[PDB]
């Protein structure tokens, strides 16, 4: 659209997608490594996914402060 | 005492008087603690009205000397 | 006979101009040589200026050497 | 979805252009310049205009008796004053030597040469705009039919600020080269005039109301010109098809000592640009419903200053 | 006296000390230097002052056929003796190369080169040996031609060891971050403890001395051992660590620089083993006694780790307070560690250990009183910077949200680390994460937001030591594969500052090189191949890179896609300011703490926004931690006064000095509505200082203090005592360079002596001024400004040197010195070198007012401003005032001035624009004028001085008449002349009157003989010859009158605020050198001569400087040029014509500009650089072409010392030509 979605151009690629997999990989993984039996296929508190998708992958390009 | 001699104010006790600062900005002038400054950042040779105060500080002189 | 051909670069055209305007190239012709060419010269000078043919100077001639 | 709209004209608006390309000025353009440079307005000696900032100023004409310095409104006007007038020289100056080069006479200038052709296009030279760092000043598409018309704006509304001397309502923020300024001053005037001392200067805090109402001082201060996109003022709608850009009414301000989550906080942008510059303040604008913030929020919602 | 003065010097210096330190006899031969030299030089230095000053003096006749004897001798022997003593340390680097067997069989032919070279250098030797004295050995003449031959080849000579030196920086990694000549020395011990005991410094992070302990083995020389460790800063402050793993020299020095890095790793790490279980064993206050400063942070880190997880666990078993008692326990540790140690204490080092320890607590017990986690599983406790010192396996391990990393083990000692805010939080833990995944950080935003710090602080905590670099646009790709090389050898962090603001093409293959490493790390595979480097080569893990670039500015590229793969991005924008200063204001110590915090932010907020808009203005970070470590003396002062009238006390007064005359009002106005309570406080005031300036400025002849003066000149010492450098911004004539002369000289007068010197860095091209590596014969040069910051940055010197530079700031040459005005203080060089800033040194620039800067340059230095009105021009005027009341005393002083004071102050502002004069050709500040008019004066009066004869007041006043009619009319046009006129008519002193027939008052002069008003132009025909030369010029009346105006100017001797320069200004075609060259021919060439130059757009700074040099043709500043001791004239047509600059800064004047000003210039002959040449004797003249339009103009800083003024065209171009049709 223009500067209506966003203040200036962005240069998201897929760099920032397998980040994001390779650390959630790790966290399902090292939950349930101390998982013997699963209630309903999990027991993940799924906030800091939000935090670490938020500031942390993503975060680089941002230069404004409203995108974020 | 007398306006000649005894009211001859050494820079010492100018300085001091000088420092007391008390009024007279009626144009407002800043900080005397440094410097006067009349209107933008110039320097002021003086205090502006000191006379007023050099009569005050006479009249008291005379009464302590009576 | 300078014409577009024999112009590459700027800087010809600045030697060029100095040497319409005074004709000393700075120690091209002063490297250890003005001395023996304006030396080459003088016996000339002996009659040219006629210094009564009884001596001369040594900067007068390369003076007279710009003039010439 | 009126988004969709400005994509395809801009869109359109290239596409034809590149096939455009494909198919196989000192004349009377300078005289129309020789003729635009006896309108815009004449400068403003220093000497006189020290003087009539001098002679008139205040907050309120019962509370103060006329005073320069010590006001910020005064101050204020003094800066944009030198700002302008340090604008209008360079203006007269670079047309008069545009011109003084043809029918004057002058050894030709390449910033001149690059001058004639943005005066025949649409946009007005560089040298009105930019400097080696930056010295953005009114930068508008027209060579005049808005850029010249906007500082002659400026400069009017600037001069009846002045020569009356009075202080009028519905200030044109728009006008001031540094807006920041304004609301600091406002600030500072309401905590001198008013419970003076009672409240500190970092103690004040910042808020709005927007005056919901066509037909109408007080703390605070009026301004025209604002522009929302894409609601309305109170009782915030979906907005036509067409109207993307809609007025915005009286915002007046406030402020409070401090103490002493349904709303919504927008931005005020200078330019539509939309950077992290030209922020000049924040407001938050309750008016909900049953749609939450967020909504808003991903909607992109904005108050910005001018339009194009 | 003066023969006194001549006699016992004599006596002295023929009497010198003879003792010279002997490198060895180990051969026939002894090879010898000078450890007292320093001595030598200076002494000599000031010797030559005496001789110069008596020399110059009037009273001196008989000396002039000794003394310039003497200081010719002296003169001579310096540079002999520098040259000499250069080859020697060439020769002193190469000795042990060729001592081995194998490099000497594997290239016998340089062997043997060298053989032949100790040959020589022996018999020199052994010459010098002969003579017993240095100043005969220095006389002989076959000497001289030998030493630059022999230097160049053994420059030769290291250009065939190149090829051994690349195998031995293999053999250990840290040579890597050292330069190839530094690394020949480094490597010809020669000693044990002499040859490295001053480069610890460039070859670990913090070590700076280390003790050396001779065991005496049975029959071999006792070998000193290395036993304990020291940083030390300062003077005395010292930080020591003992050793019980001991350290032994050997033959190999690899072998025992080896040994020290292991020594040290395992002790550090035996050390912190205890220092663990000591910790909750003995209490708080023993062990933070007891141990250094690096120990102590990690056991409070580690105390609090464990405590607390207990305490989260026992919350798991039941509801418990032992959680509670936990955070309690903290909050009890802190009273004791604030009341105690912070307010009394010894030692500078001591002390940054304290306040290190209560920020950090201050963090802890923040984060603990809101630390509402469950279990260890939770984020808010996965989220910090955990440790664990593991028992089982004994080693550190440190914890982020997931990584972990072991300690580093590196000796540091007290370091200053920074506060944390959530944004370094943010930080931490992105780059945490990249490193996880085999990346490196490369933060971006603004200037000054804290990313290098930040990344040397990520550095500082994980135990690693990190090596920062400042890359520039003269950089080449080999550097930077050393530096990898290096990198990915020892385990070290890179952080290559400002690494955007070089080549394209180099980040092109940079690209391939850092991919490279990547690949290889990411496999682990022990041992990798690295591009274009065909041997083999090892790596360590615990490597990173980071660069911090700068995005967008002018001269600053983009990262070609291949290369913005690997970072990943650090958006730092606005950094936190109230946290910061909150923690700060708590770790000094202070109770107020809150309030002030906002109090520091709100001010600097609305200082920023509302005042008025100037380029230089700063209210970053810089100038924040400025004004708080200055803060922290004056709560360590006795004073229990309320803090709040200290903080505005200390605010107003550090952020005076940047203002402009307006700002001033709005800023303390400002002021008063933060601080109501409070109403004023004087300035403390320096006693020593105050009392001492009028002191000198009275020494002076032409010196009038006035209180501005005393104003300006203490803020500027301020500015001096707190931070590195500074600049004067000011516009011209506004008395900076004599602010800096008069402050050096009180700081010299109390002891602390001071030095000062200058240059000029548009003058010179910038690849020149840091040096480049040659362009043909692949070979180094060295770079003129940083062969002065070697010179001057040795330690054991009495100086304090200020290296002032002087001109425009343009960013390019300047912007690659940030490191150098960052806190890191360290130079970094394309060659490799790195070197060490002292505080002995300072640096300032005295530019007239930035246009061309970025505020990462604008916020790194301080700053004081000079306004016009500090220093009128009436000021100036009373000073020549006090030089005439010097000698020439009888009353003309008072006399002359009597009409001046009124005649000029009440008079020049009504000329500006009362009267119409809107074609002021040259746009000036009056000031100049007013230079002018007094120059011209004296020379009127030079004549009536010669002859010791006294004038009555009248004709004094018709004198000052015709002195200030020309030089304020000399820049206008008939009519604007007219109006002058009438003006002068009108409201001044007496104008020819007798018959003014339509003629203005510039047409007539006033005489010597008599006081009258006349003029006429000589008759003078040809010679017989009729060539068109021949028929050169006339005697016109504008000819006549430019020499009238002329020569007065030209016969004044050198006087302060005259350089007897002259220059006119008169349209193309308008008889320029017309009249210069008949004055030309008037010359005498037998006490005479003259010269000619032209201009035009691409004439550079090398071909002036050329041309002059070939002029002189002599150094007449060490007493030479008897062909030169004619005086000379330097004349050049048109100045204006040299190409400006895209800025505006033309790069050609300034050459100029430092000749008329100073006189020489700085060398460039691919030999020597830091040393000038000297101009004793020049006189300089110019001509214009009435600038305007598409005509340039000249630098307004240059328009202060040229006589300026119109040359019309002439109106009588009837006579002209009348004579030749005559004849
Ligand atoms: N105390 C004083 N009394 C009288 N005259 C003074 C005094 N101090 C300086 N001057 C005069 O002021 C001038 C000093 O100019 P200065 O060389 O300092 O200019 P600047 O500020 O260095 O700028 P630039 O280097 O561009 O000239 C000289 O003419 C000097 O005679
Ligand atoms: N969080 C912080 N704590 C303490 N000091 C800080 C912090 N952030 C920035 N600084 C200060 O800023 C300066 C460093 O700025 P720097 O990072 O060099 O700027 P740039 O990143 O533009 O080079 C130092 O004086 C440093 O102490
Ligand atoms: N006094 C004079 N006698 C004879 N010819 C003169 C005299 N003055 C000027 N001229 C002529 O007028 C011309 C002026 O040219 P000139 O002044 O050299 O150009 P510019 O002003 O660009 O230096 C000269 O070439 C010279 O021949």
């Amino acid at each position: 659209f223009g500067p209506l979605g966003w203040c200036v151009p962005y240069e998201y690629n897929y760099s920032d997608l397998e980040a994001s997999l390779l650390y959630i990989e790790k966290y399902l993984t090292n939950l349930m490594s101390t998982p013997q039996p699963n209630s309903h296929n999990l027991p993940i508190s799924m906030n800091v996914v939000r935090y670490m998708i938020c500031e942390v992958q993503y975060g680089g390009r941002i230069t404004d402060d409203l995108d974020r | 005492k007398l306006r000649q001699r005894k009211d001859l104010t050494e820079e010492e006790i100018v300085d001091i008087q000088f420092r007391n600062r008390g009024e007279g900005l009626e144009n407002g002038e800043f900080y005397d603690g440094q410097f006067w400054r009349n209107i933008q950042g110039l320097i002021l040779p003086h205090h502006p009205k000191k006379d007023e105060f050099i009569e005050e500080y006479l009249k008291q002189e005379e009464v302590r000397i009576n | 006979l300078m014409t577009d051909s024999e112009v590459k670069k700027e800087e010809f055209l600045e030697y060029i101009n100095m040497v319409l305007s005074t004709g000393e190239i700075p120690n091209l012709l002063a490297k250890d040589e003005r001395e023996v060419w304006l030396g080459d010269i003088s016996q000339a000078y002996c009659k040219e200026k006629n210094l009564g043919n009884i001596d001369p100077p040594q900067s007068e001639l390369w003076t007279y050497f710009v003039d010439r | 979805s009126n988004a969709d709209l400005t994509f395809r004209l801009k869109e359109s608006k290239e596409m034809i252009n590149t096939v455009m390309e494909t198919r196989p000025r000192e004349e009377i353009v300078q005289d129309k310049a020789k003729d635009m440079l006896k309108n815009l307005p004449p400068d403003y000696n220093d000497v006189e205009v020290r003087e009539l900032v001098s002679k008139l100023g205040g907050p309120n004409p019962k509370t103060s008796t006329e005073r320069g310095m010590t006001v910020p409104l005064n101050i204020f006007l003094y800066q944009e004053v030198t700002r302008m007038q340090r604008v209008i020289g360079l203006v007269r100056k670079t047309l008069q030597d545009t011109i003084l080069a043809i029918d004057g006479q002058i050894i030709m200038t390449p910033e001149i040469l690059e001058a004639i052709n943005a005066i025949y296009d649409a946009k007005v030279p560089n040298s009105w705009l930019y400097d080696p760092s930056g010295a953005e000043i009114s930068w508008l598409l027209p060579n005049l039919g808005s850029w010249s018309t906007s500082l002659s704006d400026r400069n009017k509304q600037l001069n009846d600020w002045l020569r009356s001397g009075q202080r009028p309502i519905l200030f044109w923020l728009t006008g001031f080269f540094n807006p920041q300024g304004f609301l600091t001053g406002m600030k500072q005037e309401v905590t001198r005039n008013h419970k003076k001392e009672a409240w500190s200067l970092d103690d004040v805090v910042y808020s709005t109301t927007v005056k919901e109402r066509e037909k109408e001082p007080a703390e605070g201060v009026y301004i025209k010109g604002l522009y929302l996109e894409g609601c309305k003022w109170s009782k915030n709608g979906l907005d036509d098809s067409d109207p993307k850009k809609i007025f915005a009414d009286l915002p007046i301000l406030h402020v409070s000592a401090i103490n002493k989550s349904n709303t919504y906080l927008c931005p005020v942008y200078k330019y539509p640009k939309r950077t992290d510059k030209y922020l000049i303040f924040r407001v938050g604008l309750p008016c909900e419903g049953s749609n939450n913030p967020s909504h808003w929020k991903l909607r992109g919602v904005a108050l910005l200053c001018s339009t194009e | 006296k003066i023969r006194t003065g001549l006699d016992e010097i004599n006596l002295y210096w023929n009497d010198m000390q003879f003792q010279f330190g002997i490198w060895g006899k180990r051969d026939v031969p002894c090879m010898l230097n000078g450890l007292i030299v320093g001595t030598i030089l200076e002494r000599l230095e000031e010797d030559q002052l005496q001789l110069s000053t008596f020399n110059s003096q009037r009273h001196v006749t008989p000396f002039k056929a000794e003394v310039e004897n003497l200081i010719r001798t002296f003169s001579d022997v310096n540079d002999t003796l520098d040259m000499w003593v250069k080859v020697q340390k060439l020769w002193t680097s190469l000795e042990p190369v060729f001592t081995g067997g194998d490099i000497a069989r594997q290239m016998p032919l340089q062997a043997k080169q060298f053989q032949g070279i100790d040959k020589n250098w022996m018999k020199i030797m052994e010459k010098a040996v002969e003579t017993k004295k240095v100043i005969p050995c220095c006389q002989n003449d076959m000497l001289k031609d030998f030493l630059p031959d022999l230097n160049r080849k053994l420059e030769d000579c290291q250009k065939m060891l190149e090829a051994y030196l690349e195998g031995k920086r293999k053999k250990f990694p840290r040579f890597y971050f050292v330069s190839n000549p530094t690394l020949l020395k480094i490597l010809s011990q020669g000693s044990e403890p002499t040859s490295i005991q001053e480069d610890f410094e460039k070859l670990f992070d913090a070590i700076t001395k280390v003790t050396f302990e001779s065991a005496k083995d049975k029959k071999n020389p006792a070998l000193k051992q290395i036993t304990q460790i020291q940083q030390v800063i300062g003077r005395n402050e010292e930080n020591i660590s003992l050793t019980g793993y001991y350290v032994k020299c050997e033959g190999n020095i690899e072998d025992w620089l080896k040994k020290l890095e292991q020594n040290m790793q395992q002790t550090l790490k035996d050390i912190a083993s205890a220092a663990a279980q000591q910790v909750f064993q003995v209490g708080l206050k023993e062990f933070v006694s007891s141990q250094a400063s690096q120990i102590a942070l990690l056991g409070l880190q580690i105390l609090w780790t464990s405590k607390v997880n207990e305490g989260l666990e026992r919350l798991s078993r039941n509801e418990r307070n032992a959680m509670d008692i936990k955070r309690n326990e903290i909050k009890e540790h802190m009273n004791i560690l604030s009341s105690m140690c912070l307010e009394d204490l010894n030692g500078a080092v001591e002390r940054t250990k304290v306040e290190t320890l209560v920020t950090i607590q201050v963090h802890q017990k923040d984060i603990s009183m809101d630390l509402k986690c469950k279990d260890v599983n939770d984020f808010e406790w996965q989220k910090q910077t955990r440790i664990a010192w593991k028992t089982d396996i004994d080693e550190c391990i440190i914890s982020i949200t997931d990584w972990d990393s072991p300690y580093s083990y590196e000796f540091l000692g007290a370091k200053e680390r920074l506060c944390i805010t959530p944004l370094t939080d943010r930080c931490y833990i992105t780059l945490a994460q990249a490193m996880s995944m085999y990346y490196g950080g490369a933060p971006a935003g603004p200037a000054g937001t804290g990313k290098t710090e930040t990344v040397k602080d990520l550095g500082r905590t994980l135990g690693v030591f990190v090596v920062v670099t400042n890359c520039s646009d003269q950089h080449r790709y080999r550097d930077m594969a050393k530096i990898f090389k290096g990198l990915v050898q020892s385990g070290l962090w890179g952080c290559f500052d400002e690494f955007n603001r070089i080549d394209l093409e180099v980040l092109s293959v940079v690209a391939m090189q850092v991919e490279s490493i990547t690949t290889a790390r990411k496999q682990h595979m022990k041992k990798f191949m690295f591009p274009e480097e065909e041997i083999e080569i090892e790596l360590i893990p615990t490597v990173s890179y980071f660069i911090t670039m700068n995005p967008g500015y002018a001269g600053r590229q983009e990262l070609p896609e291949n290369l913005k793969v690997l970072f990943r991005g650090v958006s730092m924008m606005v950094p936190d300011r109230e946290i910061i200063i909150k923690v700060k204001l708590a770790s000094v110590g202070y109770l107020q703490i809150d309030l002030l915090a906002k109090k520091f932010n709100v001010l600097y907020r609305l200082c920023e926004e509302q005042l008025s808009k100037q380029r230089h203005y700063d209210f970053g970070l810089r100038n924040i931690l400025s004004v708080l470590r200055t803060a922290g003396n004056t709560k360590r002062q006795e004073i229990k006064s309320d803090e709040e009238m200290l903080l505005m006390r200390s605010l107003r007064d550090m952020n005076l000095s940047k203002l402009v005359a307006d700002d001033i009002p709005l800023f303390n106005g400002l002021l008063a509505d933060i601080f109501p309570k409070l109403k004023e406080v004087p300035k403390k005031l320096y006693p020593d200082v105050e009392k001492k300036i009028p002191e000198e400025i009275n020494a002076e002849s032409y010196l009038i203090n006035t209180p501005s003066f005393q104003l300006k000149i203490i803020q500027l010492y301020e500015t001096c005592l707190v931070r590195h450098g500074f600049m004067l911004v000011g516009p011209t004539g506004s008395g900076k360079s004599t602010i800096m002369k008069i402050l050096t000289e009180v700081l010299t007068k109390l002891g602390s002596p001071h030095k000062i010197v200058i240059m000029n860095p548009k003058a010179i091209t910038a690849e020149q001024m840091y040096g480049v590596k040659s362009e043909i014969s692949d070979d180094w040069i060295p770079g003129v400004f940083s062969t002065i910051w070697a010179k001057s940055n040795n330690r054991a010197l009495k100086h304090t040197t200020w290296i002032t530079c002087d001109g425009p700031v343009d960013a390019i040459w300047i912007e690659n010195l940030n490191t150098v005005l960052d806190d890191n203080k360290i130079l970094t060089l394309a060659n490799g070198e790195r070197i060490a800033m002292t505080e002995n040194c300072k640096v300032v620039f005295e530019v007239e007012n930035l246009n061309n800067a970025s505020p990462a340059t604008v916020s790194r230095c301080g700053q004081v401003y000079v306004s016009p009105t500090d220093l009128g021009y009436e000021a100036v005027i009373e000073g020549w005032i006090r030089n005439r009341k010097a000698s020439g005393r009888a009353e003309e002083s008072d006399k002359l001035g009597n009409i001046l004071r009124k005649y000029l102050i009440n008079m020049r502002f009504i000329e500006l624009q009362s009267k119409e004069c809107k074609e002021p050709m040259m746009d000036t500040s009056p000031v100049i004028s007013v230079i002018n008019i007094l120059n011209l004066l004296t020379g009127c009066l030079q004549y009536f001085v010669q002859t010791q004869r006294t004038l009555s007041e009248q004709e004094y006043e018709k004198f000052i008449v015709y002195s200030m009619a020309w030089a304020i009319g000399g820049i206008y046009e008939a009519q604007d002349r007219v109006r002058f006129h009438e003006l002068l008519l009108a409201k001044n002193a007496p104008i020819p009157q007798k018959g003014k027939e339509n003629e203005t008052v510039f047409d007539y002069y006033v005489s010597q003989d008599y006081l009258d008003w006349k003029i006429c132009s000589p008759e003078e025909w040809v010679p017989p010859q009729s060539l068109q030369f021949s028929q050169l010029l006339l005697p016109t009346l504008d000819s006549f009158r430019a020499e009238m105006l002329l020569n007065f100017i030209l016969t004044q001797p050198k006087s302060h605020t005259c350089s007897n320069s002259a220059l006119l200004i008169g349209g193309s075609g308008t008889a320029k050198t017309s009249s210069v060259l008949l004055y030309c021919n008037k010359f005498d060439p037998q006490k005479m001569l003259f010269k000619r130059t032209n201009f035009s757009s691409a004439t550079s700074p090398f071909m002036f400087q050329s041309t002059i040099e070939a002029e002189c043709d002599f150094k007449v500043g060490k007493e030479f040029a008897p062909p030169g001791n004619k005086m000379m004239t330097i004349f050049i047509d048109d100045m204006s014509m040299p190409f400006v600059n895209k800025w505006g800064d033309q790069i050609t004047l300034e050459l100029v500009r430092q000749l008329i000003e100073t006189g020489g210039f700085y060398m460039l002959d691919k030999t020597q650089r830091g040393n000038q040449r000297k101009m004793k004797n020049l006189q300089y003249i110019g001509a214009m072409n009435h600038p305007g339009g598409g005509r340039n103009d000249i630098p307004n800083r240059l328009k202060r010392q040229f006589f300026i003024f119109n040359m019309i065209l002439p109106l009588s171009i009837e006579g002209i030509y009348g004579p030749i049709i005559k004849h």
